[PDB]
């Protein structure tokens, strides 16, 4: 059980070398790397890949995931984004009634 | 990934190996080559995804002037 | 069907099925499979190694690499 | 049925994969691999060994203080011209499975070689008349050349020596500070390499 | 094999075949060999499907038209 | 305030706009590549964990 040790101070690492990146580049600048939806991207989605194995990888079949319509946010919105918080304007209606704003959903 | 690289652990290995194996270890590399890409832009300056903070007018976010109105009418 | 192919959060189920299926070898005599579901799955080297020598046919080997993982 | 087919094909693939290693077989295409439907034996066509001058090679085999005058260097030798050693693409290694390779691939391949190595059954005795045809068809028919009787024992003695080389180096070390078939892991590792996998000709088909 | 069967089945052919398969020593199990005689699903007739209309379903099912052939 | 720091942001926002067609071209695909092998961090995470 000494690996959940190593993992959870691994985490415990990571995190903490994000807290200095963060406040070391935010001082006097707007740094957009560490944030992963704010340089938001429309991917296509197109049906020829098939097998599905390591997308990342197979350059020529991930080539086909041509961007469309990119687009920034505000910090706050992507803010949102994170978690399951939903969006600030959102109208989500139910049998002819409000009901409680929901959250996008997550897909693969 | 960088906190322990599986190229390290693959020519070690003791157990039977498979494509799969070898197409993360190709991934975490590319993984690893596209941060130091982009940290060696950084450096230079030459990162649009980071810029210096500009100045903000207090006056203007304060008030609505009258030509504003007159824009949103416009509109 | 269910000892492959699962997330991280599954492993305890994972290891469920593996036992059974590691019973289930035992019990048709398939020792070949057997041992190599065995050394898929073992993480310690002495259990990989003697369980390979073991397999092989060699006894005495096998019996030294126990000691010492012992 | 599919279950004792699975096991039948990987026991008759590791002794393909033992027959084709062992006498650098190569262009394994997968239109000469026969495999049954009923069974799954394996077997394949087209069995001819390949051989390279020593002048196109990097081997050493001659350097051993041979007695076979420096003139005469271009003499055969068995050697696997194709990057990887044995066919293994995924397709196989996807049917056979994660438990397969590692319980009855690489065992089968280290029982095979372990069987057939001095055990009161020493191939040295039995490869040298096989070996001293294959090199007299090979200097008759590239080479164009009459062999001396001299000459012609000394490489099949290189030829024999290397082809036990080969066949010893998979048996399992005697001592015990490493598993068992850890060869038998390095070649699989090698098979399995996409770089090494990659730089082939298309005819081998290796997405196959 | 097909014979050896408890109490139910007859017991004097049970006890012979016993005594047969054992008598025999070590060539009873020499014959033991990787099977050759697997059956296809082309062989087995089975593959034969025929549309099919079921309440619970939407739209039709292919389901396979010789489970008892 | 400070007019130093603007002229410097600027400054700098103009060389950012006046770099070479190659460089930014460059920046773009590292920008989508970047995001491509986001989008799959998940299963890759998984697959590393039980490798």
């Amino acid at each position: 059980s000494t690996v959940l040790n190593e993992k959870d101070e691994a985490i415990n690492r990571a995190v903490a070398e994000k807290l200095r990146q963060r406040k070391e580049s935010d001082r006097g600048w707007v740094n957009l790397t560490d944030d992963p939806f704010n340089p938001f991207l429309q991917f296509t989605n197109p049906d020829s890949i098939l097998e599905k194995g390591h997308f990342p990888y197979s350059s020529i079949a991930a080539a086909l995931f041509e961007v469309d319509q990119s687009n920034y946010f505000d910090p706050e919105i992507t803010q949102l984004i994170k978690d399951k918080k939903p969006l600030p304007r959102t109208l989500c209606f139910k049998d002819n009634a409000l009901t409680t704003p929901l959250p996008p959903s997550i897909y693969e | 990934t960088q906190t322990f690289p599986l190229a390290k652990l693959l020519p070690r290995s003791h157990k039977s190996l498979t494509t799969d194996a070898y197409e993360s270890a190709l991934l975490e590399g590319k993984i690893a080559v596209l941060y130091s890409r982009i940290e060696e832009l950084k450096r230079q300056r030459k990162w649009s995804l980071r810029q210096p903070k500009r100045f903000i007018d207090p006056f203007t976010r304060e008030s609505p002037t009258h030509w504003d109105h007159l824009l949103a009418e416009m509109k | 069907e269910l000892s492959e192919g699962q997330g991280i959060d599954n492993q305890k189920i994972s290891d469920a099925n593996q036992d059974a299926l590691l019973e289930v070898y035992m019990s048709l005599q398939e020792d070949d499979m057997f041992y190599g579901t065995w050394r898929r799955r073992a993480k310690y080297f002495e259990t990989n190694a003697a369980l390979s020598y073991e397999q092989i046919g060699i006894w005495d080997k096998a019996l030294q690499l126990y000691e010492a993982a012992q | 049925n599919y279950w004792l087919f699975r096991k039948q094909f990987t026991a008759q693939y590791a002794s393909f994969i033992f027959m084709t290693y062992i006498m650098c077989i190569n262009s394994r295409q997968p239109q000469k691999i026969h495999i049954n439907e009923g069974s799954g034996n394996i077997w394949t066509s087209e069995m001819l060994p390949t051989k390279v001058a020593t002048g196109k090679t990097h081997s050493t085999a001659y350097n051993n203080s041979t007695l076979d005058p420096a003139v005469k260097a271009g003499a055969p030798i068995f050697y696997n011209t194709e990057s990887v050693p044995f066919r293994l693409t995924p397709n196989i290694q996807k049917f056979i499975g994660e438990a397969g390779l590692e319980g009855i691939l690489s065992v089968y391949i280290l029982v095979i070689a372990n069987s057939l190595s001095d055990s009161e059954f020493d191939m040295e005795q039995y490869l040298s008349l096989f070996v001293r045809d294959e090199v007299i068809s090979w200097f008759a028919q590239q080479h164009r050349a009459s062999a001396q009787t001299n000459q012609l024992r000394e490489i099949v003695r290189v030829n024999v020596e290397l082809l036990t080389k080969r066949v010893l180096q998979l048996n399992h070390i005697p001592n015990s500070q490493n598993v068992a078939t850890q060869f038998v892991l390095n070649l699989i590792s090698q098979a399995v390499n996409p770089r090494n996998l990659a730089y082939t000709d298309s005819a081998w088909m290796a997405y196959l | 094999s097909k014979h050896l069967k408890p109490l139910p089945y007859y017991h004097q052919h049970s006890h012979t075949t016993l005594r047969i398969l054992g008598k025999l020593g070590g060539r009873n199990r020499t014959f033991i060999k990787p099977v050759d005689n697997l059956k296809t699903d082309s062989e087995l007739f089975q593959n034969v499907e025929a549309m099919f209309k079921i309440h619970g379903l939407p739209n039709e099912v292919p389901l396979s038209i010789t489970p008892g052939l | 305030f400070d007019k130093r720091r603007e002229t410097e942001r600027k400054q700098y926002l103009r060389r950012l706009l006046s770099r070479s067609p190659t460089e930014i071209a460059e920046e773009e695909s590292l920008v989508i590549e970047a995001r491509k092998f986001e989008l799959a961090a998940k299963k890759m995470l998984t697959e590393r964990a039980s490798l």
